């Protein structure tokens, strides 16, 4: 049932953000054969669990989940304690817990607080990662929101060892709200989602890690620029659309005298 | 292709 | 498995929560979900009633031109609606949003002076100001006491253009010989999805009083009243955008670290924090 | 009044001033006012204590600078005031204040107070019969001989992106960023610092733009010449002296396509103007890429063209046509515009009369402007 | 440069000095008998007290009013004819050139360091420049350790002692294989 496949992702698509996951698990409860697929397509707000034997939040995602359990990054154990799982490997451990730490200290520098969690696995002559950034507002200020990114890279290594190629798929879920004597209550939901390619020469000072943190800060930026600019210059557009400040008298006087204007231009060219 | 391969393996071997 | 009554009640919940202009294809894949339309279309009566109440929505007649908004005063029960512009009661068809039989209906017009009076300053003002501005007044009697409604919306759908926005205000205000008390809720949704997904919701309420001294000096100071909450609000949500990448998106994720400069991931890979001493 | 107009583009960097109608400002000079720091022991020094115009940059050494301008916005109003005297002082542009309409040209998406601020000064402090106020880049677009297009407007202390489609320019899709040619001055002194030659001084600072104007280049590739040593290119300084600049010359104007190398937090050139073409409906975007008019002083780097072409293909969607304009008087195109806006008979009707403005006041120039 | 500054106010009240190492003489009358007023218009309008100072031959000098106008060229300049920020102007612009969040804990967390911090009154003196300079309603904390002459070797004898530090310096073989590269990288 691709075609209802389809149905599902473009409603999924279309309901509010916030509410993202009660109506999905609400509409598992319609057309169920499709539901792990569906899971597989729509993305979701992470959700965060303790690591007791270190006392550290991390982000439970699909690439470490292991049945009904879910990898800690930091213990390396599961949740719930299986007595078969798969660890990434030696090596890939390693980069993991550098990684870990690289984007602590990048989670910390950028969002002053959050949560974070790199999870790595082996790939085809080379690995794959997926990084995940969770920060809920603070409720010490009327602003009250969420930001949600997930960045999958995968890293194939070229044969020579030097140079390796990275291909990063970013998305970002952003919840904003606001509740001001002006405006009253604004809620700013919103999902991103970007791609991009590129090549780096894998060295001692050059690691995996630097280029692959590289590339998801270039992107971070890149789509909080978007999203600040065009995605919400977009609806304060529209908005300003929907209804005029200034009387529409006043609005076709000034249209008048600027049509004036063009056709006096177009004469002198 | 080492994940492929076993899948392939085990097709190869039944 | 799921009990039928449960689908329709999940189909409900879709369909109330769709945003503005995109109701068709919401209906369209609820269906394709469901493939039950027999099922669906008892509870999805009262699904579409609500989704075209709260929403607003105009619908033409054809045969007067007035473009009465539908809303939850205004509402006779036998699937019919009074349109207080010339006094025409109507079946509306929610499928279709479709305006049938334009019936006269008799209403006592004890409050035809009021409604009229305000209708015919607030279409005056929703011309000026607003760009589309479908609008309506009512009177009713809430609790014994006489009050007159005003209903603005004004939508622009561009699915062409990948977004769709609806303003709705809705204006309670009660008579009163004394004083009399003004009570507003305004609303907006915003949806935008090229290459993306945006939805802004805005709620705002507002509360005034006024001076009843005559029906004409009354329904301009109402009028003025519109004017200044809408234009303060529109302001507000304008600068508030302004602010956003300042503060307000600030508290999120910042566009630069507190350093000002992008990060050194060498150096924070081959050295440690160097938080070490403290 | 039947007297000829004279358009005034008060940039930040530098002001142009003319008659309308002419072809090019014969009256552009700094916009600065120098004073002298120096003490006056002898009978017959210089007279004055503000020197404004060409005499600033004879006895430059003599004074210390200072801009009124910063980033399109009014600082100091005096020496605004000052400066605007001076355009119509016997030195430049001989005439009064009382015969000649003014059109003004003024940095978009600026602050309410500048605007009222500048038709006050010009309403009261010059009797001018008639003021109008415009934008710098819909004169650009109209210098060009268009009317569709978006124009990159690069100065001295703001850069802009403005896509206007016939005529009107979009107000909701405007694109503004305050890191501009004075920013890669002050970026170049601090790297010529990190070369081991200090210009502290502000009549030194001048020295600095003219090592900016004169030699320096934006590279295809950033990390390319960045990692590559550069030779080291030789500089005449006014003494005498000679300065190897180095690195410098193309790392001090990669700062306007990466505002972070000091510390600002927006976005760089490319971004902005690929933001403002897509800051509007599709179907005038594919119109916008073609027709993309670069303008200001800070566009003229050598090498500038490549590279923002570069980065825009870089950020534009694929399959899209791109091709940037630079035309060669890109320092006065927007004088060239006000020029042509002022000799139509229609602006005849778009001024603001003197009782208008006595009447009225700031509401009567906010809504005859755009 | 103020011992130079001291030099030439010494030369204007009749003393002059112009061995090289008579500049260390100057040096040493700046060390002993150089102060800092709070109010440099209150003090230059007063009359003198013109303290003596001993120089290594024996013969004395009357110092007077180039004792507290010396150092005042950490605050002005101008007083030398460049046209430079001052000391209050150089740390005040340091800390409203960084970001808005760290300006408040910036104030809070100021150190003195170098040999030019240990002028009688300087920590008083530039707390009343700083808060000319700086926004009310914010804590200014001006410290002043003793060991400011040697504050910066402590730190890098700290630093030097972590085992991080292997990690940090440019080994003899990396600058061999790359120059000045590695220590272009490694610094920064
Ligand atoms: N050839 C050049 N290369 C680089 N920069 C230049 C060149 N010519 C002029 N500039 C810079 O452009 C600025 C002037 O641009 P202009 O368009 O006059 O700005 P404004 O509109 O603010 O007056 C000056 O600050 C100058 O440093
Ligand atoms: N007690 C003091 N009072 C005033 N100046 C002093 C005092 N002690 C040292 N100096 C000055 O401080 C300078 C040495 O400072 P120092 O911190 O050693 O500088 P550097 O960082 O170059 O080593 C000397 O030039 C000396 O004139
Ligand atoms: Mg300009």
């Amino acid at each position: 049932s691709d075609q209802q496949l389809d149905c599902a992702l473009d409603l999924m698509r279309r309901l509010p953000p916030q509410q993202i996951e009660k109506n999905l698990s609400d509409l598992i409860d319609l057309v169920p054969s499709l539901c792990e697929d569906l899971l597989s397509s729509v993305d979701q707000p992470l959700k965060i669990a303790r690591d007791k034997v270190v006392g550290k939040d991390y982000l439970l995602c699909d690439y470490n989940r292991d049945g009904d359990s879910y990898r800690s990054p930091w213990s390396n154990k599961y949740d719930p304690p299986l007595e078969d799982g798969a660890m990434p490997s030696a090596r890939l451990r390693k980069l993991e817990v550098e990684a870990n730490n690289a984007f602590d200290q990048y989670r910390d520098l950028y969002f002053e607080g959050g949560v974070s969690s790199v999870y790595l696995w082996d790939l085809d002559h080379g690995f794959a990662g997926v990084i995940l950034i969770k920060k809920a507002g603070d409720g010490s200020k009327k602003i009250k929101g969420c930001w949600d990114s997930i960045h999958v890279v995968e890293v194939q290594e070229k044969s020579s060892g030097r140079t390796a190629h990275y291909k990063l798929t970013s998305t970002v879920m952003l919840w904003l709200q606001t509740n001001k004597s002006g405006s009253g209550t604004m809620n700013l939901g919103g999902s991103l989602t970007r791609q991009m390619e590129k090549d780096e020469t894998v060295s001692d000072c050059s690691p995996h890690i630097a280029n692959i943190g590289r590339l998801v800060e270039d992107m971070e930026n890149k789509i909080r620029s978007t999203l600040n600019e065009i995605y919400f210059g977009k609806t304060k557009d529209i908005v300003n659309g929907l209804r005029s400040v200034q009387t529409f008298a006043d609005k076709s006087k000034q249209e008048a005298l600027k049509n004036d204007l063009v056709e006096a231009l177009k004469r002198k060219q | 292709e080492g994940v492929l391969a076993s899948f392939f393996n085990s097709l190869l071997s039944k | 498995r799921v009990s039928d009554e449960e689908k329709v009640r999940i189909a409900a919940k879709f369909i109330t929560h769709a945003p503005p202009g995109e109701f068709n294809e919401v209906f369209n894949d609820v269906r394709l979900l469901l493939n039950n339309d027999n099922l669906l279309r008892e509870g999805a009566a009262h699904a579409f009633a609500q989704y075209n109440m709260d929403q607003f929505t105009p619908v033409k007649i054809e045969g007067y031109e007035d473009q009465v908004l539908i809303t939850e005063h205004g509402d006779l029960g036998n699937s019919r609606f009074l349109d207080p512009r010339n006094k025409i009661s109507f079946k509306f068809d929610h499928l279709r949003k479709e305006a049938s039989d334009p019936q006269p209906e008799e209403v006592d017009g004890s409050l035809k002076s009021w409604r009229e009076s305000c209708d015919s300053a607030l279409r005056a003002y929703v011309k000026d100001h607003y760009s589309n501005g479908f609008c309506t007044v009512y009177a009713k009697n809430i609790d014994g006491q006489q009050t007159i409604i005003a209903c603005i919306e004004s939508h622009q759908f561009q699915p062409k253009n990948f977004w769709n926005g609806r303003w709705r205000s809705e204006w309670k205000f009660t008579i009163t010989p004394p004083t009399a008390q003004v009570v507003g809720v305004l609303k907006i949704q915003v949806h935008y999805y090229e290459d993306g997904n945006v939805q802004l919701v805005s709620h705002k309420d507002v509360q005034d009083s006024v001076t009843v001294s005559n029906e004409a000096q009354t329904a301009k100071e109402f009028i003025k009243i519109i004017e200044h909450a809408e234009n303060e609000y529109q302001t507000a949500i304008s600068e508030n955008y302004q602010t956003m990448s300042d503060t307000t998106f600030k508290a999120l994720r910042r566009q630069l670290p507190v350093t000002r400069t992008k990060i050194d991931w060498n150096k924070i890979l081959s050295y440690k924090i160097g938080k070490e001493m403290q | 009044i039947a007297n000829q107009p004279v358009v005034i583009d008060n940039g930040s960097g530098v002001i142009k001033a003319g008659f309308a109608g002419d072809q090019i400002p014969k009256y552009c000079f700094p916009n600065y006012v120098g004073r002298p720091k120096h003490v006056r022991v002898m009978a017959g020094a210089l007279e004055g204590d503000i020197f404004i115009g060409p005499k600033a940059e004879e006895h430059r050494g003599l004074l210390s600078i200072r801009y009124p301008m910063e980033h399109g916005i009014v600082k100091d109003w005096n020496d605004m005031e000052r400066i605007w005297q001076y355009v119509y002082s016997k030195d430049q542009l001989q005439t009064f204040s009382e015969e000649h309409p003014v059109l003004l040209t003024e940095a978009p998406l600026n602050p309410r107070k500048n605007r009222e601020r500048a038709a006050e000064v010009f309403f009261e402090t010059f009797n001018v019969p008639a003021l109008f106020i415009s934008m710098q880049a819909v004169l650009s677009l109209y210098a060009t001989g268009r009317t569709t297009g978006v124009v990159l407007d690069s100065g001295d202390g703001v850069t802009h992106a403005v896509p206007i489609y016939e005529g009107f320019a979009m107000p909701h899709s405007i694109m503004r960023i305050d890191i501009a040619g004075r920013d890669v001055s002050r970026f170049l002194r601090l790297y010529l610092r990190k070369e081991g030659y200090d210009f502290h001084s502000s009549s030194e600072f001048e020295i600095v733009k003219a090592i900016k104007e004169r030699a320096c280049y934006l590279s295809i590739n950033p990390q390319k010449d960045e990692t590559l040593e550069t030779e080291k290119a030789q500089y005449y300084l006014p003494d005498g002296s000679t300065i190897e600049i180095g690195p410098s010359r193309f790392r001090a104007p990669e700062l306007l396509f990466r505002p972070d190398l000091i510390g600002e937090e927006s976005e760089g050139i490319h971004e902005v103007l690929v933001f403002a073409i897509q800051k509007s409906d599709m179907d005038l975007r594919r119109t916008l890429f073609s027709n993309i008019v670069l303008s200001g002083g800070s566009t003229l780097f050598k090498g500038f063209g490549d590279r923002l072409l570069s980065e825009v293909k870089k950020l534009a969607p694929k399959d899209v046509k791109i091709r940037i304009s630079a035309p060669q008087e890109r320092l006065y195109s927007t004088w060239i515009g006000g020029s042509i806006l002022a000799s139509l008979d229609t602006f005849k009707k778009m001024w603001v009369s003197k009782k208008e403005y006595e009447e009225d006041g700031a509401r009567s120039i906010h809504r005859k402007t755009f």
